[PDB]
C-alpha cells in the first residue's frame, strides 16, 4: 500500500496506512 | 447527419455523432420526448406523442428527494429500453462512450429538477452492478442546458454517498476524460479541504481519509499532491495544512451553500439493489 511522485524534484514514497504528521505555516 | 436536439423546450447543438438508426440518423433534427426519452423525426410526431405518453419522470425508484430536486434508480434489466435511449442521448455530448446496447448490467442514476409539467433531465452517471476495479461511476453528464451551474459536482457527490452507504470505496472508471478529471479534481480538492479544515488530530492516514470520504487513496494522494500539501522535512512524509487554500474554500462553500447546489444526505432514501 504505496504511491510514488516527485516533490520539489526528490521521487518519494508514501505509505496509506501511516499516521501523516499535520502541520501548519512554521519553519 | 444529426446536428440539433428537441429536447423539451431547448433546441440543443450535438458533440459527437451517436448511432441512432439511419432512418433516423440522415435527419438534420431529433424530437424527443423529455421523459421516456423516445426519438422521433418531427415536431408534429412529438405533439402527437406528448399527448399520450404516460411519463412525467424516469422509471425506477426515486432514492433522493429535496423539494424540486431529485434522484432516480433506473435499472438497465428491467427499463432496457429507457437506458438504452438515455445512452444513445449520452453518446450525443460524449465523446469517449462506448456503451448503448447492453445495459443490463448497469444501473443509472438520473438527476432530475422539477416544474409544474413534471421531473425534467439534468444530468445522470451509470454504474457497474459489479465492478471489478470497484468502479462508483461509469459515465456521468450534465446535460448542456445545466452545464456550469454545480450540478455535475451535486452528481459526484451523489456517487460517493452511494458508495459511503454501500460501505465501499469508489473512483470514477478509467480513462477520465478533460472536463471530467477537471470536475473530479475540484471535488476532491473541496472534501479533503471539508476534512482537514473538520480534523482536530495531530495526525491522519491516508486510509482513514478514505475511509470517511469514500475516495480511493491514489485520488486522495493525487489531491494532495495537486494542492502542494505533501512534503518532506528530515525524514518524513508530512501533510502542509495550507493557509490560503482553506481560506479560500470557506469563501467558496459560502457561495455554494447560497445558491443551494448541494445534495443533503438525509434526503436519501435507498439500500443498496440485490
Ligand atoms: C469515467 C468516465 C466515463 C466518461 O467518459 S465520463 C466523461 C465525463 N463526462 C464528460 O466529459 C461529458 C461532457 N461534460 C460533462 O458532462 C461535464 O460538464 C461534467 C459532468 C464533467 C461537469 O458538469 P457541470 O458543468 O455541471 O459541473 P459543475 O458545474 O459542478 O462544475 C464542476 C467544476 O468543473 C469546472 N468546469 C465545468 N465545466 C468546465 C469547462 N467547460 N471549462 C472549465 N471548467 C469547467 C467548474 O468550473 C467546476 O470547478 P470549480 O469552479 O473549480 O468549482
Ligand atoms: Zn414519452
Amino acid at each position: 500500500g504505496m504511491v510514488e511522485i516527485e516533490i520539489e524534484g526528490r521521487l518519494h514514497r508514501i505509505s496509506i496506512f501511516d499516521p501523516l504528521e499535520i502541520i501548519l505555516e512554521d519553519d | 447527419m444529426i446536428k440539433t436536439i428537441a429536447f423539451g423546450r431547448y433546441e440543443l447543438d450535438t458533440w459527437y455523432h451517436s448511432p441512432y438508426p439511419e432512418e433516423y440518423a440522415r435527419l438534420g433534427r431529433l424530437y424527443m420526448c423529455e421523459f421516456c426519452l423516445k426519438y422521433m423525426k418531427s415536431q408534429t410526431i412529438l405533439r402527437r406523442h406528448m399527448a399520450k405518453c404516460v411519463w412525467k419522470h424516469p422509471p425506477g425508484d426515486e432514492i433522493y428527494r429535496k423539494g424540486s430536486i431529485s434522484v432516480f434508480e433506473v435499472d438497465g434489466k428491467k427499463n432496457k429500453i429507457y437506458c438504452q435511449n438515455l445512452c444513445l442521448l449520452a453518446k450525443l455530448f460524449l465523446d469517449h462512450k462506448t456503451l448503448y446496447y447492453d445495459v443490463e448490467p448497469f444501473l443509472f442514476y438520473v438527476m432530475t429538477e422539477a416544474d409544474n409539467t413534471g421531473c425534467h433531465l439534468i444530468g445522470y452517471f451509470s454504474k457497474e452492478k459489479n465492478s471489478f476495479l470497484n468502479y462508483n461511476v461509469s459515465c456521468i453528464l450534465t446535460m448542456p442546458q445545466y452545464m456550469r451551474q454545480g450540478y455535475g459536482k451535486m452528481l459526484i457527490d451523489f456517487s460517493y454517498l452511494l458508495s459511503k452507504v454501500e460501505e465501499k470505496v469508489g473512483s470514477p472508471e478509467r480513462p477520465l476524460s478533460d472536463l471530467g478529471l477537471i470536475s473530479y479534481r475540484s471535488y476532491w480538492k473541496e472534501v479533503l479541504l471539508r476534512y482537514l479544515h473538520n480534523f482536530q488530530g495531530k495526525e491522519i492516514s491516508i486510509k482513514e481519509i478514505s475511509q470517511e470520504t469514500a475516495v480511493n487513496p491514489v485520488d486522495i494522494v493525487s489531491t494532495l499532491q495537486a494542492l502542494q500539501m505533501l512534503k518532506y522535512w528530515k525524514g518524513k512524509h508530512l501533510v502542509l495544512k495550507r493557509q490560503d487554500l482553506i481560506d479560500e474554500w470557506i469563501a467558496k462553500e459560502a457561495k455554494r451553500s447560497n445558491s443551494n447546489k448541494t445534495m443533503d444526505p438525509s434526503c436519501l432514501k435507498w439500500t443498496p439493489p440485490k
